[PDB]
């Protein structure tokens, strides 16, 4: 919704380039080849319905990437201290 | 000290996904193409969006 010109200056290679490392954060997959896999169309479903929300959010490419950079950033570091040892 | 508490979902929604790794899922895989940021973006993307 809303138009927002900057659509022509995203692709879909980069949007599902931050989806699939969405997937990589999301789900610390085991080996590269899980992301190619049937499990992979649900973990990617969710980094396509969030990168959804955050290009909506943004009003730029640029910004959307960014705060959706945060996100990722701040749960993966989450997912490796809750493994290793918070609780 | 809650799975709610809020801030928490971080911890909560990535335990749950972590496990998901023993989870069946459906039939279909991903898609891409285009290029714009990504193809010169290699040390910048890796810092910021974070391919640790």
């Amino acid at each position: 919704g809303v138009r927002k010109g900057w659509h022509e200056h995203v692709t879909q290679d980069l949007r599902s380039h931050l989806v699939h490392k969405l997937v990589q954060a999301i789900f610390p997959t085991p080996d590269p080849a899980a992301l190619k896999d049937r499990r992979m169309e649900n973990l990617v479903a969710y980094a396509k319905k969030v990168e959804g929300d955050m290009y909506e959010s943004a009003n730029s490419r640029d910004e959307y990437y960014h705060l959706l950079a945060e996100k990722i950033y701040k749960i993966q570091k989450e997912l490796e201290e809750k493994r290793r040892s918070r609780l | 000290g809650s799975m709610s508490h809020y801030g928490n979902q971080t911890l909560q929604d990535l335990l749950t996904s972590d496990s998901l790794s023993h989870s069946d899922g459906g039939g279909s895989g991903g898609g891409s193409g285009g290029g714009s940021l990504e193809c010169d973006m290699e040390s910048i993307i890796r810092s910021e969006l974070m391919d640790a």
